RNA sequence: GGCCGUAACUAUAACGGUCCUAAG
RNA sequence: GUAGUACAUUCGCAAGAAUGAAACUCAAACGGAAUUGACGGGGACCCGCACAAGUGGUGGAGCAUGUUGCUUAAUUCGACGGUACACGAAAAACCUUACCUAGACUUGACAUCCUUGGCAAAAUUAUGGAAACAUAAUGGAGGUUAACCGAGUGACAGGUGGUGCAUGGUUGUCGUCAGCUCGUGUCGUGAGAUGUUGGGUUAAGUCCCGCAACGAGCGCAACCCUUAUCGUUAGUUACAUUGUCUAGCGAGACUGCUAAUGCAAAUUGGAGGAAGGAAGGGAUGACGUCAAAUCAUCAUGCCCCUUAUGUCUAGGGCUGCAAACGUGCUACAAUGGCCAAUACAAACAGUCGCCAGCUUGUAAAAGUGAGCAAAUCUGUAAAGUUGGUCUCAGUUCGGAUUGAGGGCUGCAAUUCGUCCUCAUGAAGUCGGAAUCACUAGUAAUCGCGAAUCAGCUAUGUCGCGGUGAAUACGUUCUCG
RNA sequence: GGUGUACAUAUCUCCCUGUCACGGAGGGGU
RNA sequence: AGCUCGAGCAAAUGACUCUUAAUCAUUGGG
RNA sequence: CUGCUGAUAAGGUCUUCAAAA
């Protein structure tokens, strides 16, 4: 994202600024309830977001 | 005020005739940074000198470009009104690069049909010493040699 | 000139953010990033007395959770747990009733060198007509006695009601700011004088942070406990 | 004119046109950011306090 | 020797333009 | 200052010499010496696309956009050398909108404090209506009033109204230039000086020697990101011509080794190395100057309005037009125009969206309709290569302007959207005095994507890749 | 010709400069 | 017209600037 | 190595204070 500086003028004098959705991919092939119990108590961090797709 | 002389990139030699002057006077002619462009309008022109002079190409291209080589350069140099010259022995690779630019630019500008026999024409009356950059070529010299009084004095 | 903001800087690099949550769609994005805000300005303008040096936030798709640290936070607990309840409803009715709400309150250790309530002392007595070169040379003073490295403090505006605005600005120890390892900690607070506006800017610098990461983290909470309770 | 022109703008109008995005923080009209719904103003203002997570500066 | 314009009350023109003569 | 003036007197042929006031006026003086800056058409040294050597443009034509001026009911306001003019505005048909005309409102469209009840606000259907708003309807989520829906009620709300020369915050510029200071000490009656100047070396007040100075802070550099080689981790949605590729960690480059000369910093050359001596690019911008810009992002002192400078709606306007300037696009053409076949990217974006395929249509597009919440599906790469044709002309260049028929968005396309087709075919044949940018994957040139966005002659802005140059002898001149 | 006799001056536009003058390029008026 | 012959000055209103001067427009005034 | 090179309306901020910690 592109951001002017300024509050009124000079448009050539902007800033930058990034945001970075960094991916990763783990497949398990068979899990059973005694690896899905578990992981029921893994607690991921609120940043860490999940995408499970059974 | 720089204090500092400029580094020099290779030249390259052609890969065909194995002539640097060829890739030289191809980047010459470059427009657009078209080099497919400008080696087709090299070639072609070479090849119909190839049909024109029945003599190596190569050999006319050398014959014309030493022609028009030129020897004295006119630095301009005010003091207080108008300017006047100072003729100084310019070297080797300079002398090339400017018979190469005033061969492009009068060949640019010849009356007949497509680029290729524009430059290719332009080479064959510059390899007997009767064109338009001989014309450039003998007018620098003739005010070079007009004015070899100030030469003593450059800065 | 004009310098980039000394947190803006950090920011990403050896400092992390103060809201950490990620929300669903676009929609939901501008929602979140105002009820936040709404909040921390509850927090810093109300309460005052408190010196909450800083509110972090952190939010899933339907709980929220809220750290205070505060250097005082008896006035935030209040008598027998009433003024608690206060606040909880006044950050209930801001975000809404259907989210769960974990409110949790830290005591900040070694709250002087702290630049948001060094800033805030600094703002509630130049609105208390205190004369400025005491109240920066105290200041300046306790902050250094508080064992920490420079700090640089620029009060600028109408100063002492005068109708030529000036600034002044105390350095007193070394504040690398071009350094990007050093821990410089910036704030910046207004007090409303009867003639107008004064801005003062406290850079605070706390050391070198040797140890590569983006925080993950206590910064100058840890020196005593920082236990303090209202959480579930 | 800036509180009738917000209050205007979070109440729906009749057409669905007319419809227009003001900042969410401040008043602002032009140069809104759709995907954070905050003018570049006050967008500045949140990334230098670390409000927008994952919102650093660029080096490229 | 002429002609024309020109200064923050008016008035005038220190000043500027130009034609001619051997010189005005 | 009057003023070496005036009168009187003496001398002199004369110019004049000697002597020499006052009236009036000012608070100082073309006063003295010394200090810090600034300046010099004064010297010495050193830098920058500054000059020089090249490339491509601008000023000439048409068009887009901004500005000055004028006009109008309004053409809202701001920015005005460098440091304003494709700037605020990363989207003016309605809204935006702050302007004009008109129809309506008054503790108000929005909010708090108080005495007080909640058994509503919406939305939509009727009639009046340009719409605001009125009279009637379903009388509504809910939770007993929580929020909000009210009555009473005066403090008041409200202001894109003035003052950026009352301010906070933010920013331009000198300038990423190398400077700006402080503590102690010493010199001087004092402003002040020393350190910071001197010699070497750098981009550098970078470092080393010298030295009445010894140290320190901000600035410089490094730490941060990315590109260049490699190792390891992992192999799906990449690869699957098997080790590319993607992203975590790490190695690597440290003047580390060598030769020269210097006291030392250090400078130059060589080796190995993907990379050599700030390896390329970015973020990072000291004290302060311009009372530089912004009260129209926001906040705010003070002044001003309070049945109006506050509020709602409809229409118009910000798009005018004898003119002038700035920034860009398109051209004036055979290094090309048109037609056909065809090869090779990176980055980014996408569920009111990206839209594959098919059918219809000369085409914009329409219908059907899979796939994709995405290394999986979609967003046609163009210049380039080959072939055909034009044969140097105001033309098969150039597309402006103009008439007609259609497509899409949207309540609504006349003022004032853009696209397609058909038809017409202005200027312009290289642009005067004078100027601009650029030192390698740079200039030039060709496409692709995104932000704001229902839609948009954005040709603008921010990014990505393909092809890919010329020149730097030197500081005499020119600006800083 | 607006002023002195097609010319000069004067007028307009653009360069030049921080700005103006000077200077340079172009246009029009009996 | 206040003055010199509807014009130009004078006066006023605004624009302009920190405020003026100058400038720019408008303008009543026989 | 000596061309040419002229001018810039008036009045103005800006130091409040060390008593002291
Ligand atoms: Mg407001
Ligand atoms: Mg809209
Ligand atoms: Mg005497
Ligand atoms: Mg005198
Ligand atoms: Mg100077
Ligand atoms: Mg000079
Ligand atoms: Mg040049
Ligand atoms: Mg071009
Ligand atoms: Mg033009
Ligand atoms: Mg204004
Ligand atoms: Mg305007
Ligand atoms: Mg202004
Ligand atoms: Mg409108
Ligand atoms: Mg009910
Ligand atoms: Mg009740
Ligand atoms: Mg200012
Ligand atoms: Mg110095
Ligand atoms: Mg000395
Ligand atoms: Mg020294
Ligand atoms: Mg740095
Ligand atoms: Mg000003
Ligand atoms: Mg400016
Ligand atoms: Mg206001
Ligand atoms: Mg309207
Ligand atoms: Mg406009
Ligand atoms: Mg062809
Ligand atoms: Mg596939
Ligand atoms: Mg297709
Ligand atoms: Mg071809
Ligand atoms: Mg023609
Ligand atoms: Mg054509
Ligand atoms: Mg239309
Ligand atoms: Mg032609
Ligand atoms: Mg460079
Ligand atoms: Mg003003
Ligand atoms: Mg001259
Ligand atoms: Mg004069
Ligand atoms: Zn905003």
């Amino acid at each position: 994202i592109t951001i002017i500086r300024s509050p009124h003028v000079d448009k050539a004098s902007r800033e930058q600024f990034e945001k970075n959705r960094h991916k990763r991919l783990m497949i398990l092939v068979d899990v059973n309830q005694g690896a899905i119990d578990s992981l029921k108590r893994i607690k991921i961090p609120v940043g860490v977001t999940l995408r499970f797709s059974k | 005020m720089r204090k500092n002389r400029a580094p020099k990139r290779t030249v390259l030699p052609d890969p065909v005739f194995n002539n640097t002057l060829v890739t030289r006077i191809i980047n010459v002619i470059m427009e657009d940074g078209k080099k497919g462009l400008a080696q087709r309008i090299l070639y072609g022109a070479f090849d119909l000198i190839e049909q024109r002079t029945k003599e190596k190409p190569l050999t006319v291209f050398e014959r014309a470009v030493g022609n028009v080589m030129p020897r004295l350069e006119l630095r301009v140099r005010r003091i207080a009104g108008s300017n006047y010259q100072v003729p100084t022995e310019v070297p080797q690779d300079r002398k090339i690069a400017l018979a190469l630019r005033w061969i492009a630019m009068f060949a640019r500008k010849r009356h007949e049909k497509t680029m290729l026999e524009k430059i290719a024409n332009e080479i064959i009356d510059a390899s007997n010493n009767t064109g338009a950059a001989i014309k450039k070529k003998d007018d620098t010299h003739k005010m070079a040699e007009a004015n070899k009084a100030f030469a003593h004095m450059r800065w | 000139g004009q310098k980039v903001n000394s947190n803006g800087l950090r920011f990403g690099i050896n400092k992390n953010w103060i809201s950490r949550w990620t929300a669903n769609s676009h929609a939901q994005t501008a929602k979140w990033l105002i009820e936040d805000e709404k909040i921390r300005n509850l927090f810093f303008v109300n309460y005052r007395n408190a010196q909450v040096s800083n509110v972090e936030i952190e939010r899933t798709q339907a709980t929220v959770d809220v750290f205070v640290y505060a250097a005082q936070p008896a006035f935030l607990i209040g008598s027998e747990n009433k003024n608690i309840q206060k606040i909880t409803k006044q950050i209930k009715q801001i975000i809404g009733r259907t989210t769960n709400l974990d409110l949790t309150i830290n005591e900040i250790g070694s709250p002087m060198l702290s630049a948001r309530i060094i800033a805030r002392d600094l703002a509630n007595a130049i609105e208390a007509r205190v004369p400025l070169r005491t109240a920066m040379r105290q200041s300046l003073i306790k902050v250094l006695k508080a064992g920490a490295n420079g700090i640089k403090v620029l009060v600028s505006g109408r100063l002492n009601g005068a109708e030529i605005a000036r600034d002044k600005m105390y350095i007193e120890g070394n504040m690398p700011l071009s350094t990007l390892r050093a821990d410089i900690d910036y704030a910046l607070e207004k007090a409303q004088t009867t003639y107008g506006v004064i801005g003062v800017k406290v850079w605070i610098n706390r050391g070198m942070i040797y140890t590569k990461g983006l925080n993950r983290t206590p910064a100058h909470i840890l020196h005593p406990q920082k236990k303090q309770p209202n959480r579930q | 004119a800036k509180k009738s022109l917000k209050v205007k703008q979070t109440r729906i109008p009749k057409f669905a046109v007319r419809a227009y995005t003001r900042c969410q923080r401040c008043g602002r009209a032009r140069a809104v950011l759709s995907h954070f719904g905050v003018c570049r103003l006050c967008f500045r203002e949140l990334a230098y306090a670390g409000a927008i997570p994952g919102v650093k500066k660029a080096s490229w």
